[PDB]
């Protein structure tokens, strides 16, 4: 949420895009379609299986340790025992709880941060070919079939083609 | 006309709920549990070397207690006590049990050599109804209950130095007899007094004669004592009555063994990681099955779920 | 500071807005004049209430304890008691100092984050209708009264009605 | 002529300074404390059940001490000792006083039901000048000082079974006397042997003659044992002179309570944490008042102030 | 990398540049040139040492403590003093590994924040004067000589004087 | 034409590797080590008062072995044990031996009073074989060894206030002679008893005469207590025999003192934080040189290095 894209400008997510996390959904001359952009996807993904790394399959071995169940009453010593492991558990359950709501805090950010990478990039490629509608989407001032649009999402659509076609149409009365 | 060009994301129907630093309550697309909370109940046999102690404690098998001579020479990695097991051999006590427990179980062994003591002057191997081998009455196969030969026992003064590279571990013990009578039946003498000792150490114990309540029906005790000979160290027991010598030692070595009191069965399986709630998965690196834990295992948090998002926020339509 | 508006583009805050965290303030034909922007506001004040969730009225108990101080010297066991409360207390020092330092990054990130999501929201809003000042400030190129710049900061301004007098007004000699 | 229309942020005149990862000192609009540093002075009486105990440690009240006969069979949460406190009966020790004395606090429980010995041959309720109780001469009243019958101590031997559903808690002891003397006067014989046992368990003490420098004028001295009798076992006292015998036994129990040492008045009110400088209020996560703390408390650390801010970066005009 | 300009828009850093963190570039009529910003390399630089101050000569003193060799088999009391010495020193591990951790990714994030600001400061700046090229550089569209790029490193670049000029570069065919 | 701006950022040639949150090896223009793994081996004898204990334990100078007597009175912050260090007097064990050890670490000064204490009836400062001062025979400079006075040994009863306003600390001990003739030769009767008391406190002692195997030819003990007391309390010495005297009292400090196993020569340099290793630079918030510290030092930590980042992610071209 930092960064204002998911659950900000973007209004809501897509439940029918199912090959990617983040993709782009067109309308133009010869319909509607929707594809999913990998390398913002496989970002996020790489990102969020390097905390998985740090996390997953790293634990470390004890052996001879000390009594934690006591049968008899004793005092002293027994209260120290007692007290040693109450003392260990409570910081390590506190650094559980602590990790767990910095990371889901971060990679709740990390994955809005990715969206407002995507929408930038494509914003900055369309040059003066298009405006920002303010909710993800961009009017693109230009006929722009599916070889068009697919040009957009592959990073090969050039500017200065349309350039010409949509000043004219942008700047009319 | 031209066209429309939209960037989004995705999002699913099935939401789970994570916590964070502003917010304990959001949808993420997907998550994974960091707390393992769950046992199949049973202790894998790999690849831990386990020694089930059965009806034994693992002093009862030191000792040689007759149903634990199984037990004898055994190494383990784990060693499993039950709560079921009972002792069934001359009624003892230990002062600070728990520190002897502790030490052997480390160790890690119960490896026994022999040795010659010069017991010349007394009558060895006395035996009781109490501590029954095979219908026969005997003892513990570790300990050498000394009584006296024709009515006398001498004053004892024996020698044994440790000319190995290893520590020694000898157990040891003093009878306190029931009665006055008893005493003077085994021991021909008043109550005496050991002293076993070496160059760093020494301790002397009294024994005090008188009725205990029955255990298994004999009001009397033996109290067990150790003592630790290091290499070109000497152990030397001086008594006049009242020993329960040494047949030997034990090797003590450090490692990576322990103890652990459970009730759960012993499967045929491989699993790095036990309670005694059985053994548990460590994908995971918290968990709330079991303080006690052996081996490669989370670590133990009050928390019964911690959720990790792995997905972005889940907005639906 | 890390999104750059806070202590960064916007100069300064304002001292007389009192009834908001984040605002709007014009110059028209009308005057000039103040407005909070509640959403905004509510936003950063949530997640700041959300930290204090975490950390307000959620004390555990303890009851019969060990002993932490001592009339006579006695060496070993209270050597091992003293080390004990010494390394239990160092720990959760060292988690306190952590935590405030942590969070209080975050709530001047956040706070400023929202700062600069009501900008990038309002930019949108203006399309052609305006440029950016660079200091927080909208030249808008064309006739705006009171009820335009309620429309703006209302999220109802219909930039079509203005777009003809504003393209003229931007890109005349 | 068009407009301009400018987004911007609050601020403030009286910012404060919290501590960042990157800067030790950043304005911000607002900032709420997060250690508690402070308190009333006050121990509050609610909500856990407090139990001054003015002139008495919890010790002299378990044995009855003449100045702690209110605090017979009495229950706590928290027990408060007070540093001016002080004995007046008969000068005594404890091995491992702080063992007893934490367990009893632990248990939070006084209550005693007295039994019947069989204490046939000796002189109970034996008394003494330096336990005073209502101007006449006394003793500890849960403990019975047992002397001669005509001159004559015979062998004691004396069993009592628990029957109960619960552990019982007894609290003995033995005489030193000062003189040879006064070893005759009171138990007609040399210096004997306590041995207290169970099936468990076996404390046997050695009295020992002399003079101790006097307390209170009196050189002679009690040393005060204690001894935890099951379900299903048995106490065992066997002695031949100097027993300080029980009238009975202490439920032992198993809960929250506990012990504090201060000097801070009790209060009519309520708090759910308490430390020896007083109650303190527990919306903060931690404090800096004391690292004695009882009930639903904040958490001890070394820093005085945590400021957390609460708002955004003051940047005044 | 949070924001996408350092390993994310900006290709790669400058090996040349020495003399600051980050800089211009810039190709006129008089030749190609670099330039450091001071005031960004500065921020970034502070923010760092802000948390060397934290981190480096800031010691605890301890004295006298417990034992942790021990040349003697002991039990109980011994497996005590192992075990709290053991449970300290994982905790202070822990410690310093998540600290390491969270403040890498930090650093790593405010470096390319600074970036960010020092674009987005600059693209302001322009006005309408030039365009955004997606790759961190603007295509200016006037003549601008070093004086000019000067006076843009400067932050008193006067856009209304070449606003006639570049709008007319901009919309031609 | 017009032109072209570009925003860049640097780049180094020569990157290192650092972890984060997402990825554990990315490559930053530079970074800092936080981790000090090295030492010069040197145990810098400034800012702290190092007492080098060369070839005696604290405990040998404490008692005054002859090769210990450069070290009446010294003062030290840290103390430093040796392992080549070898016992050279009469054989002695401390029960609790750490204990002493640990408390007089601590104080931090061996600084002792004579006290004249009231010994007619016996003949004091007894020699032997086994503990040699310039060629003669000797003791322990601080304790003294009582025998008979014309074959009569009559009871002891030696009183020492505190009229201080410090505690004192007693050192004191027991012979256990090797053979029954060794205690009447040296004592004139059976062996005896002692008892030092005090208002708060009693030890009574049993000499118990046996051999154990030689140390340095020496088959007899020495066994060595310790007694504190304080302001208005008084120390009382009651024997029948065996007593191993105190000449004084040692004054009993809190501080910042303490003692180290080392090996390391002692260096002329400053520095703060002292290992066994040698000293160690505090710069670094943390080190893994070892887990045992003294002063202001880094805590210990398993990993053998720390990389951070104090550059931005290095992008070659
Ligand atoms: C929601 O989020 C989680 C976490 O991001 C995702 O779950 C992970 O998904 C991947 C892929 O499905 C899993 O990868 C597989 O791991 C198996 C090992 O599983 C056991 O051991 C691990 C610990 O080592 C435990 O975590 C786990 O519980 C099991 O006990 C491998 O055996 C699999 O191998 C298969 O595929 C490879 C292809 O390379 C082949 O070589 C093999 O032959 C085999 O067929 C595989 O690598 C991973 O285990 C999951 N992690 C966790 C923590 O659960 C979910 O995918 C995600 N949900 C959605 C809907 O996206
Ligand atoms: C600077 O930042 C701080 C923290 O963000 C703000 O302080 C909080 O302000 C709110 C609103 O003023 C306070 O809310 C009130 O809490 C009262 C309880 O106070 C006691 O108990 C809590 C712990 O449970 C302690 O933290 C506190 O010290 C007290 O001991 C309630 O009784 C109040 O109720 C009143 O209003 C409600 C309206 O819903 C009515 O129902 C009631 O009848 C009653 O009239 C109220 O809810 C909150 O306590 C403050 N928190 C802290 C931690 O101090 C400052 O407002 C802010 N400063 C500025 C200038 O903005
Ligand atoms: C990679 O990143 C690191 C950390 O950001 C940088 O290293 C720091 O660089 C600065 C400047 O070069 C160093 O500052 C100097 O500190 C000296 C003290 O050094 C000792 O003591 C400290 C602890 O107190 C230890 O960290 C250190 O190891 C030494 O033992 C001062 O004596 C220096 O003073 C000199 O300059 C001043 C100018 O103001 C004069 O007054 C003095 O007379 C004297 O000439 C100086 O202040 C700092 O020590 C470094 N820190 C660390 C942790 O190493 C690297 O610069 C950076 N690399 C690159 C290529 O950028
Ligand atoms: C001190 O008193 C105790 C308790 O009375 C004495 O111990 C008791 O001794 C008798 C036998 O002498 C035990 O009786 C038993 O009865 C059962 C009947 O089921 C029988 O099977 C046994 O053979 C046995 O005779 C009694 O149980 C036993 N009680 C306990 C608690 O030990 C003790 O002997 C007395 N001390 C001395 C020195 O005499
Ligand atoms: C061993 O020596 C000690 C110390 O001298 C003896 O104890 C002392 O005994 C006398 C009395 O016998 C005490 O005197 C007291 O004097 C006051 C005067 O104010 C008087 O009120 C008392 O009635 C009493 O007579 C003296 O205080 C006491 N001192 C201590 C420290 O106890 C001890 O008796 C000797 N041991 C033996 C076995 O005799
Ligand atoms: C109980 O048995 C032990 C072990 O035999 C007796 O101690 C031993 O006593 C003899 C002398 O009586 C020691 O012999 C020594 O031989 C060396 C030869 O190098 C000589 O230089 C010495 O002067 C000495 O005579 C022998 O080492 C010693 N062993 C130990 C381990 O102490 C002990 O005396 C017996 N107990 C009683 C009460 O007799
Ligand atoms: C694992 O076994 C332990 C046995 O100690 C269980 O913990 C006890 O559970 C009982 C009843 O549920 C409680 O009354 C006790 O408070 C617990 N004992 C202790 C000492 O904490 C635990 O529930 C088991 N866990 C699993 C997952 O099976
Ligand atoms: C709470 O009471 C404790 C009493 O132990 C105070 O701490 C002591 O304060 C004195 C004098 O201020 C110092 O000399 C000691 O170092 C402290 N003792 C210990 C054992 O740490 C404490 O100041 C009181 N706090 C408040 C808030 O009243
Ligand atoms: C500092 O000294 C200690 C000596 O205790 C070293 O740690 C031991 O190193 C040996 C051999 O390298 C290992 O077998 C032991 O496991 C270590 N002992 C203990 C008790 O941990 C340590 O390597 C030295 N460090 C430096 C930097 O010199
Ligand atoms: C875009 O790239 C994909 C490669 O998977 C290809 O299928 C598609 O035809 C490309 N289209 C254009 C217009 O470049
Ligand atoms: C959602 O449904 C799928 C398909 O049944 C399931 O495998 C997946 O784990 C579910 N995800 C969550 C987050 O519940
Ligand atoms: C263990 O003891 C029980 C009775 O207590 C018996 O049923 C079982 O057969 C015994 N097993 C072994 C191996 O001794
Ligand atoms: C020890 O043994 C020796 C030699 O047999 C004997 O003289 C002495 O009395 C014994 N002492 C004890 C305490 O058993
Ligand atoms: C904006 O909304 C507020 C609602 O509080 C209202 O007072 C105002 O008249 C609205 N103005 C316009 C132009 O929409
Ligand atoms: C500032 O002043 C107000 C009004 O007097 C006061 O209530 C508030 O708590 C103060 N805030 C800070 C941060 O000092
Ligand atoms: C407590 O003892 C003091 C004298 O030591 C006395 O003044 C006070 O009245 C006593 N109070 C009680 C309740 O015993
Ligand atoms: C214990 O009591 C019995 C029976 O009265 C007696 O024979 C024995 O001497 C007593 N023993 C002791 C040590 O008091
Ligand atoms: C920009 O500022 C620097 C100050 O160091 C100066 O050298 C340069 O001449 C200035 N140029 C312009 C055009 O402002
Ligand atoms: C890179 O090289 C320089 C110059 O030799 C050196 O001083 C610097 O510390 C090096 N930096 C890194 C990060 O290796
Ligand atoms: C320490 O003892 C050794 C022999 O053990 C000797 O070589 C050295 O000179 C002694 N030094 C001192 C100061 O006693
Ligand atoms: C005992 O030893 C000291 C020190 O050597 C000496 O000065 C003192 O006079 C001796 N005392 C007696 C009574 O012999
Ligand atoms: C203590 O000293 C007194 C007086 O000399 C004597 O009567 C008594 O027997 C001594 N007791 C012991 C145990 O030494």
């Amino acid at each position: 949420g930092i960064f204002g894209a998911i659950a900000g400008f973007i209004e809501n997510g897509w439940e029918g895009m199912v090959d990617g996390w983040y993709g782009f959904r067109h309308q133009n001359s010869e319909g509607i379609g929707q594809a999913a952009d990998l390398k913002s996807t496989q970002a996020a993904i790489d990102q969020i299986n390097g905390k998985l790394n740090r996390l997953i399959g790293k634990t470390n071995e004890k052996f001879h340790q000390i009594e934690k169940e006591f049968s008899e009453v004793e005092g002293r010593i027994q209260d120290l025992e007692k007290y040693v492991e109450d003392t260990k558990i409570d910081l390590w359950s506190y650094n559980a709880e602590l990790l767990v709501a910095l990371e889901n805090q971060h990679t709740i950010d990390l994955t809005d941060s990715e969206m407002n990478k995507l929408f930038e990039k494509t914003k900055k490629q369309l040059r003066e070919n298009a405006e920002d509608m303010g909710n993800g989407c961009f009017k693109i001032y230009h006929k722009c079939d599916n070889a068009c649009i697919g040009s957009i999402r592959n990073g090969t659509y050039d500017h200065d083609v349309y350039r010409d076609e949509a000043l004219n149409n942008r700047f009319q009365i | 006309p031209g066209a429309t060009l939209c960037l989004g994301h995705h999002a699913v129907p099935n939401g789970t709920i994570v916590k964070t630093i502003t917010n304990d309550q959001i949808e993420v697309t997907n998550a994974t549990e960091l707390v393992q909370s769950s046992s199949t109940g049973e202790i894998c046999d790999s690849p831990h070397q386990i020694l089930d102690g059965e009806n034994c404690t693992l002093i009862d098998a030191l000792l040689g207690d007759p149903q634990c001579d199984g037990f004898q020479n055994k190494k383990w990695d784990l060693f499993v006590e039950r709560s079921k097991a009972y002792s069934n051999c001359y009624p003892y006590d230990v002062p600070d049990y728990a520190s002897l427990r502790s030490l052997v179980a480390s160790s890690g062994t119960l490896e026994f050599n022999n040795e010659s003591f010069n017991w010349t002057g007394v009558t060895q191997n006395g035996t009781s109804s109490a501590c029954i081998r095979r219908s026969n009455n005997s003892f513990f196969s570790r300990l050498n209950w000394l009584t006296h030969l024709k009515f006398k026992y001498p004053a004892l003064n024996v020698t044994m130095p440790n000319n190995e590279k290893f520590d020694k571990l000898y157990i040891w013990g003093v009878h306190h007899p029931g009665t006055d009578n008893d005493q003077i039946f085994l021991y021909a003498q008043a109550s005496g007094r050991i002293t076993v000792s070496t160059k760093r150490s020494q301790q002397t114990v009294i024994p005090n004669i008188g009725s205990r309540p029955r255990v298994r029906n004999i009001p009397s005790r033996i109290s067990i004592y150790w003592t630790i000979v290091k290499p070109g160290d000497i152990l030397l027991i001086n008594s006049t009555g009242n020993l329960i010598a040494p047949r030997g030692y034990f090797k003590i070595r450090s490692g990576k063994s322990s103890i652990m009191r459970s009730d759960a069965p012993i499967g045929k399986c491989n699993s790095e990681c036990i309670t005694p709630n059985g053994s548990i998965p460590n994908d995971k690196p918290f968990q709330n099955v079991n303080r006690i834990t052996y081996g490669a295992c989370p670590r133990y948090v009050k928390q019964n779920t911690l959720k990790l998002a792995t997905g972005m926020r889940n907005v639906p339509e």
